[PDB]
């Protein structure tokens, strides 16, 4: 409706006059291209924008529109298996309208197909009260997610005209009686994205989830509503480790953030991701995966609000009563653009050339995610679990991303070059990984088992942190002059690192570990330790426990490719492992 | 009501407001955004008909032309009253748990006041932390203030609640209150606090702060300045003795850095505003004692230690103001040694007022300086004992290291929920330097009783 | 329509009055009153008023009776493909004397940015003929592969030996090789120049000559010139394109001079603060697009600082790239040409260039166990430099002499032997 003016062009920084209609943090349309810049300033009716794309052949003069509203996103069916930049362009859509190979100035798509037919079906009857939150309906989106329809935010009322059938996302489907009059809802919301979706109430993430990655469930795990941090050195497997929890974690949908990556890598990324299988039914995991990718050449608002725009929709998925999984990687790319775009607007810097605010906006990113009671009056759960890769240029957890990340998050995944070397996948660190979840864990898993797995874990980690001092008395001398006790302390590690660690993503079987055989298995592993160590007090020696065992260690070692439907060949593990060292113990 | 629809400009989170009068430095303000949402602010520089204001929760989102700054006439104030024992606040002093609001005794400045250098009364009288590496060795004294150094993560948040639900004063017929201020920590770590407190009954000898990591830096510094005005009140107008946590004062100074940063006001030294020192000290100063009045405020600090980092809040720069320090480490802490509280760096100025009769028994002076020597060199000699063999282990080293190891396990190894009185942790140093023969003993006067 | 309302000159900055659309960017010419006419860059545009940096500084003018001419459009190359075999300078204006280029088009020098969905893969290997990169830092094409040298040890040398001898395999799809000299003396240009004539490397090279002396704002325009002319070889011609840019220290010193002289806010080491945004959009010019023939490879070439910072910071450039390639004097002293410290280079694509259907199938194995040999070569003999005499030499005896023999023969190839992969790999299987 008005029509702001250039006065100014300078580098990124476009001064434009009557717009005293827009308000601060309005995205705008700048020049005769229509260049994408955010008003970061206004003194009376001229507003200073910071523009997102080149203003090469920009001048004073040409127009200024105000889109009437802050970054934001899109909601509503047609999201699910879509490829967005950092603030939804939708890039496939931008190859084809614009017949081209390139992100060209100024091209304005909406990120969702507005011409699409979709069957609505109504769930809700007429003449029902509603505020926030409530579902009115579903759309069948794709082969695995239904996509709900909820009252947006600001709506309450009456249901007045509510209908099943074929609509776009711009139709009317519903029609709702407010203190305002009557309101036309679509099957489209529209959400600024630095602001967190509001909801009803924060909940502690106490339940675990799984991962089907045997040392992350046992010794590591991550709650629903969780946030872990990975720092993925090179060479380190750190891909196949995220695309295992992509496609094996009990959640419902997955967001993964590219954060102004290589483009080499970002490529791989948008190849590989869509060839992932669902597991359940083998289906593109696509078919309930959105994906935002951002190169480093890419406009630096992009790959700063990469996270966000990502979180946003996280958030609206949550509130539909879902899990959700939000992969950022990485997360220093992505304080690369915060640290550029502190520079550009000449802001004082604070630890390493990083903005003073680094800490915060992390904290903020951080707290948008957790499990929530959302809105409406059925009051369902929702959850955002957060997987964040840092990658430091040196690889340092002092560097001020690291550190601030691990003052919020409570969940360390260190993976290791050396691990990798020694072809130990995946190269999780055991030593230095931790997770303040794991107490909370194994309440959860003790009731849920009625076992004392809490306990069985700690054991484990007991022997492993041990093994790690006697491998230094072994260097200092040598391996001959252990006890007996220190000998077989020693194996039982090795058994832990190698029948149970150890974990090959691409076999069938090893891929993915279910709780009650991640149980029977390490169950086994620690009575072997049990009973030798009884036979050690016996008078059996180690070699005699060794030399007599090596059949059973076998299908020890073995454990990991049994099938989920013969779970019982582990548990007889436990019998032959105490009858054979029984008759050595004659 | 002062209230103009004036906004001539917005420049991050700062606006100018032009066409006013009657507006004061430092007065707090209201901006009514055209969408009705309302953001709180204060007075940054005022000339002539303008005003200079910065929003807490910024700027985004206004529109100039109908948009209305209201200005309160009054600066950050807190509303005092007895009855906010018990309840859970935000750092700006808003009720957090679902009771009501509290009809303010008075409102006050939490700035405070500055005592008269002769008004003031020296820390005389003891506190009972329970914790007894810090009740015996590093004594706290109603009115010092003795801050907490340590690693992440590493009990340190169990021994600020430990602390807090264990607090009390001795023989004494006057009350015993609690501030907790929790300073830019997150939901989870909130919600550890808030519920432990309830469990334990603590919530109702307490006033909790709560300042959470996403909530705006102005808060975060506004947050100790709110726990020491409620404390100061409670002491000096209800005669209490109140014990002052506020946890994560690294935070603090983060925030102060930003704060620094977006009002473009210090060219940081360090990044870091010039006065952190010099802030620290306008909250260090407000415990004590004032003669003439029976209450007491008492402070202890919570900071994360620099993890061998040169740019942090120095611990040193912090040290010329503290009365003391507690240092715990994660190389104690994963011994299982909890409180993880390293016995030899940890010092507390003011003990002797603490260490007194009618307050302790006659040993503690003694007791505490053979437990510290003889740990001091049992470690020296375990190190050592290490190091140079097993082989290489004389007698006297022999057993000068055993009491260091017994001394980590039992003596600060107490658990995060065991309250040991002062009389237990006096017989129980006495305990293990009963392996010591008589022959080492600091005193030889009334060894026997 | 010239303008006679030039208000003000400061250093190399010149303020017009009274014009009207004049856009950002946009070149001028100032016709000076002697007649000589210099060319500049609006870089400030405001109301009626504009102010422009002119390319030859603003020396021996005469505000008054000067004028300016606004052309309507930005830095441009004149692209066509008769640019193979021809030398032009830091503007692609012809430095060798040549025929006239008639252009196909003119294409705007800062680019277009790669959807990341158009984007194709990295994935066949680029035979350099260095024993040293082709087999334990694998080159491929669409790589970012750069590398890091201080002054005068044969790292130009290393430059133009890659230059020439670096071929594909199939070689049925032509090999074109752009050239950019960044800052560098006349006689480093020269020896790259006729290096290249008397090899005939030139038959297949586009070059681009920015020498020390020339204006720095030139020099913030070459590599772009360079990368401008490589995506036109690429992506309209089919062409595999590697693309060389020496010296790319003297690009960031070049921008650090630019952003003084426009006093603007100083970043870290007085470095503009936008060197991540300026080196990554030239950096990410590089790869292959889905559904074209051609490809961009890049191999720039970089001053390690060798003292306190101080430098174009490689954290920077190496956080960008795909690799590094290591240069230290140590091995330049000991006669070893090409000096490479095979133990800090890497090559974070080296995975799918080489391989089966790609290389020869030794080729992985022995690398992933032959920089053992000399990882635990040198870490007896020159970390036991006191007790190097016992310590370590009756086992282990033979690990000193091979990591002598990878330093004097597998890697001292000599700056003129061209190692094909498999005669590489049969040295490498026979120090064994």
């Amino acid at each position: 409706m008005q029509i702001g003016k250039i006065i100014k062009v300078s580098g990124p920084l476009v001064m434009a006059e009557n717009m005293s209609e827009a308000s601060i943090q309005d995205m705008c349309l700048v020049g005769d291209l229509g260049v994408i810049g955010e008003i970061i300033e206004m003194r009376q009716d001229v507003a200073s924008i910071q523009v997102y794309e080149e203003t090469s052949g920009i001048g004073p003069g040409e127009p200024v529109r105000s889109t009437g509203e802050a970054l934001s996103v899109e909601l509503g069916p047609g999201i699910i298996s879509q490829m967005f930049d950092g603030i939804q362009r939708p890039l496939d859509t931008f190859m084809e309208v614009t017949q081209s190979n390139f992100l060209g100035r100024g091209v304005q798509l909406p990120a969702l197909d507005h011409e699409k037919q979709w069957w609505f079906e109504a769930t809700i009857e007429e003449g029902t009260e509603v505020s926030a939150g409530d579902i009115i309906g579903y759309v069948d989106e794709t082969k695995i997610i239904q996509h709900k329809i909820m009252v947006p935010n600001g709506i309450k009322g009456t249901v007045q005209k509510i209908e099943s059938g074929s609509f776009t996302i711009d139709d009317p489907i519903c029609v709702i009686e407010t203190e305002q009059g009557l309101k036309e809802l679509t099957m489209m919301q529209k959400w600024p994205v630095r602001r967190g979706r509001p909801i009803k109430q924060k909940l502690n993430p106490d339940v675990p989830m799984i991962t089907g990655q045997r040392v992350i469930d046992t010794f590591f795990p991550v709650t629903k509503g969780g946030a872990a941090a990975v720092p993925g050195p090179f060479g380190a497997g750190k891909t196949v480790v995220q695309h295992q929890i992509a496609k094996w974690s009990d959640v419902d949908l997955v967001v993964y953030v590219g954060c102004g990556e290589r483009g080499n890598e970002m490529t791989d990324v948008v190849n590989e991701f869509p060839e992932l299988i669902d597991p359940n039914t083998g289906e593109s995991l696509m078919e309930r995966t959105v994906l935002i990718a951002n190169t480093s050449n890419m406009p630096v608002a992009a790959r700063e609000a990469s996270i966000y725009t990502g979180i946003t929709i996280a958030e609206y998925f949550r509130d539909m009563g879902y899990d959700v999984a939000i992969m950022a990687d990485s997360t220093s790319r992505w304080a690369e653009a915060l640290r550029e775009m502190s520079g550009r607007l000449e802001e004082m810097p604070g630890d390493e050339g990083y903005p003073a605010y680094l800490g915060s906006r992390l904290a903020e990113y951080y707290e948008r995610s957790g499990r929530v009671i959302a809105l409406g009056s059925d009051q369902r759960e929702g959850s955002i679990t957060a997987i964040s890769a840092v990658s430091p240029s040196g690889g340092d957890i002092s560097e001020p991303v690291t550190q601030n990340t691990l003052r919020v998050v409570k969940v360390f995944w260190g993976l290791d070059s050396s691990l990798a070397q020694k072809r130990h996948f995946p190269s999780i660190n055991w030593i230095q990984s931790y997770s303040l979840y794991s107490t909370e864990v194994g309440r959860y898993m003790d009731q849920i088992l009625q076992q004392d797995w809490s306990d069985m874990v700690t054991e484990g980690m007991r022997i492993l942190q041990e093994e790690e001092q006697l491998n230094e008395i072994v260097r200092l001398v040598g391996i001959d002059s252990l006890s007996d006790n220190d000998r077989l302390t020693l194996e039982v590690a090795k058994s832990i690192r190698e029948d149970y660690l150890q974990q090959n993503a691409f076999d069938d079987v090893d891929t993915f570990t279910s709780r009650e055989k991640q149980f029977n298995m390490l169950k086994v592993i620690l009575t072997f330790g049990k009973e030798a160590r009884k036979a050690l007090s016996l008078g059996a020696y180690f070699n005699e426990i060794m030399e007599g065992t090596v059949a059973v260690r076998e299908r020890i070692s073995r454990s990991k490719y049994i099938p989920e439907e013969e779970l019982a060949k582990i548990s007889s593990i436990n019998e032959e492992i105490k009858e054979t060292i029984q008759l050595i113990v004659s | 009501i002062k209230e103009y629809r004036t906004i001539k400009e917005v420049v991050g989170p700062l606006m100018a407001v032009e066409k006013v009068s009657g507006v004061k430095y430092e007065e707090l303000i209201e901006v009514r955004m055209q969408n009705g949402e309302i953001r709180r602010g204060q007075v940054l520089e005022v000339q002539e008909d303008k005003a200079m204001v910065q929003i807490f929760e910024g700027t985004s989102g206004i529109n100039l032309k109908n948009s209305s700054v209201r200005f309160l006439g009054h600066p950050l104030q807190l509303g005092v009253s007895e009855d906010m024992i018990g309840r859970v606040f935000d750092g700006l002093g808003r009720p957090k748990d679902n009771g009501p609001e509290i009809l303010p005794e008075k409102y006050l400045d939490i700035n405070g006041e500055v005592i008269n250098p002769i008004a003031r009364d020296y820390p005389d009288e003891f506190i009972q932390t329970g914790i007894s590496a810090i009740d015996h060795l590093n004594t706290l004294v109603r009115g010092q203030k003795l801050p907490v150094f340590g690693p992440p993560g590493a009990g340190k948040s169990a021994l600020a609640a430990q602390i807090a639900r264990q607090a009390t004063v001795l023989d004494s017929s006057d009350d015993f209150a609690v501030v907790f201020a929790a300073i830019g920590i997150t939901f989870e770590e909130a919600e550890f606090f808030m519920e432990d407190f309830r469990q334990t009954g603590a919530i109702d000898r307490s006033v909790m702060f709560m300042n959470l990591a996403n909530d705006p830096a102005i808060e975060r510094i506004a947050t100790p300045r709110m726990a020491l005005t409620a404390a100061e009140y409670l002491a000096y107008e209800k005669g209490m003795h109140v014990l002052v946590i506020m946890e994560d004062m690294t935070n603090y100074a983060e925030a102060l850095r930003e704060i620094s940063a977006a009002r473009r006001e210090v060219p940081g030294r360090r990044g870091y505003p010039g006065y952190l020192y010099t802030n620290l000290a306008t909250l260090f100063e407000r415990a004590g004692r004032i003669r003439g009045l029976k209450g007491s405020v008492t402070q202890i600090p919570i900071l994360t230690m620099p993890e061998d980092d040169k740019t942090h809040p120095i611990p040193d720069l912090t040290g010329y103001i503290t009365e003391g320090q507690i240092i715990l480490t994660r190389e104690l802490y994963k011994s299982g040694i909890s409180p993880p509280i390293d016995v030899l760096p940890s010092l507390s100025r003011l003990k002797d007022k603490g260490t007194g009769a009618g307050k302790t028994r006659e040993d503690h002076a003694a007791t505490m300086n053979q437990l510290f020597a003889a740990y001091a060199q049992g470690k020296q000699a375990k190190e050592l004992a290490v190091v140079l063999g097993e082989s290489a282990l004389s007698d006297i080293d022999k057993i000068y290291a055993k009491f260091a190891e017994r001394f980590e396990n039992e003596y600060v190894n107490q658990g995060f929920y065991t309250n040991r009185t002062i009389t237990e942790t006096l017989d129980l140093g006495w305990e293990l330097l009963a392996m010591l023969p008589r022959t080492e003993l600091k005193r030889i006067k009334d060894d026997l009783l």
